[PDB]
């Protein structure tokens, strides 16, 4: 839910980039796609750039950004990629303010 | 107090660095500065011992202050800061810090 500090609901790529504009390395948010409803993305700041990653759902319903690492819930995915980058440009560190 | 010896109010580890009639800015710069790898803070505030709604918001772990706005002037609020060093589902930290204050 939008109860989580890292979850920002429907936010466009462009709006996500401006949200991270005053963040630092590891600043991130999870959002819903405005153009593909039902789809979720992670936007992550690293070295003066913003990296956008689609969150995939496998047929068993597990969530992942890296095929090797699949989780039951978005919160487990975030916790995991906060611990180890594991295919991301860097670890998820600071959720954009809410 | 007891027993011939002293009693003090519990002190706060929070500082109020800015105040207007409807808002307060709090700083934890001198406490979660020591406790580290903070990912984010959750700040909660409501009228002290009120029936009132308890409001909450979150800011990134590298922030040292947050503004609390939309307050009633001259009414006591209890403001509590929770530091989260992990996103593990269902984790809650051991020792939040708080302050009672009014504008």
């Amino acid at each position: 839910l939008e109860k989580h500090s890292w979850y920002h609901g429907p936010v466009s790529r462009n709006a996500a980039e401006y949200l991270l504009s005053s963040g630092i390395n590891g600043s991130f948010l999870v959002r819903e796609s405005e153009s593909s409803p039902g789809q979720r993305s992670i936007s992550l700041r690293y070295e003066g750039r913003v990296y956008h990653y689609r969150i995939n759902t496998a047929s068993d319903g597990k969530l992942y950004v890296s095929s090797e690492s699949r989780f039951n819930t978005l919160a487990e995915l975030v916790h995991h990629h906060s611990t180890v980058a594991d295919g991301l440009i860097t670890t998820l560190h600071y959720p954009a303010p809410k | 107090g007891g027993s011939g010896s002293s009693v003090s109010s519990v002190p706060t580890k929070l500082e109020v660095v800015d105040a207007t009639p409807t808002s307060l800015k709090i700083s934890w710069d001198a406490y979660y500065s020591s406790w580290q790898n903070v990912k984010y803070y959750r700040i909660t505030y409501g009228e002290t011992g009120g029936d009132s709604p308890v409001q909450e918001f979150t800011v990134p772990g590298y922030y040292s202050t947050a503004t609390i706005s939309g307050l009633k002037p001259g009414v006591d609020y209890t403001i509590t800061v929770y530091a989260y060093d992990t996103f593990f589902p269902g984790y809650e930290p051991n020792s939040p810090i708080s302050i009672n204050y009014r504008t």
